[PDB]
């Protein structure tokens, strides 16, 4: 279980499918889930209505999904080729430090 | 957590590999939401039978009992069907609790499934007196009703 500390009101999804998720857990093809409800997925199997919305959801503030992302949200992360399956504990944090944490974000737990 | 998990799992499994011609996806709420726990399905009707053609909407509604418990498939109200309520409902020995189902079943198993059942009716479990009684008194009233009901569903 990582912990994730960011700034929930003023990081995008999109922030973190791409600096963490990509990124960190080396994800190219993740389904992100927050409880019952699927906040992104990506494939060219996806249809064009799924794939709007997805593409909507990437540009919200994570305190702003559709399930909101706050402090204490736990995100589940899995991979649709490869075998990788995280839990992700979301801290609000409202600052960050401009050269030592640059990303704006903090990912701990993870090797 | 245990249903959300393998609903994960069959959503997956689903993308990677599923027969052609079916559709199965969470749901996409207006307000953005994407829904593990009610799938919008589609379901072909087999080539070289009345029902070819047809591409058939169905809805799983899955529990957080899932997968101790089956979900509930529902065509739309009125389908035509010896084994389909006037609710949607559909009637299948695996979908039943109490004796058929088990948890190792997967959405693609309950699909074919009900693709199976659509030419192949069960005579001992009949839901609607429209389809039921057609389908065992009149042939041929049946023949007609079944590729009427395929052309309101082209792909």
């Amino acid at each position: 279980p990582l912990v994730l500390e960011i700034n929930t009101r003023k990081s995008k999804l999109r922030d973190l499918v791409d600096r963490i998720v990509k990124t960190k857990l080396g994800m190219n093809l993740p389904l992100i889930m927050h409880g019952n409800s699927l906040l992104y997925e990506v494939g060219d199997d996806l249809d064009d209505i799924m794939v709007a919305n997805y593409n909507a959801n990437l540009e919200k503030y994570l305190s702003e999904l559709p399930s909101p992302i706050l402090n204490g949200s736990i995100l589940t992360v899995e991979d649709l080729q490869q075998e990788l399956s995280c839990k992700i504990n979301v801290k609000h944090r409202e600052e960050f430090d401009e050269e030592k944490e640059p990303e704006g974000m903090v990912l701990s737990g993870w090797t | 957590g245990i249903a959300r998990g393998r609903l994960a799992e069959e959503r997956k499994s689903w993308r990677k590999n599923h027969p052609h011609g079916f559709v199965a996806k969470p749901e996409t709420g207006q307000d953005g939401t994407v829904n593990l726990m009610v799938w919008h399905c589609t379901i072909p009707g087999k080539a070289g039978t009345d029902w070819e053609g047809g591409f058939f909407p169905l809805t799983m509604h899955f529990s957080e009992d899932y997968p101790s418990k089956p979900p509930k498939c529902k065509f739309p109200q009125g389908f035509f069907h010896p084994n389909v309520y006037p609710s949607g409902t559909v009637c299948l020995s695996i979908l039943n609790e109490d004796y058929g189902w088990r948890p190792a079943i997967t959405v693609k198993q309950i699909l074919v499934g009900i693709q199976d059942l659509l030419d192949t009716p069960n005579p001992a479990d009949p839901a609607q007196t429209d389809g039921y009684h057609l389908f065992c008194q009149d042939p041929v009233e049946y023949k007609k009703r079944v590729k009427l009901q395929s052309k309101q569903y082209p792909a």
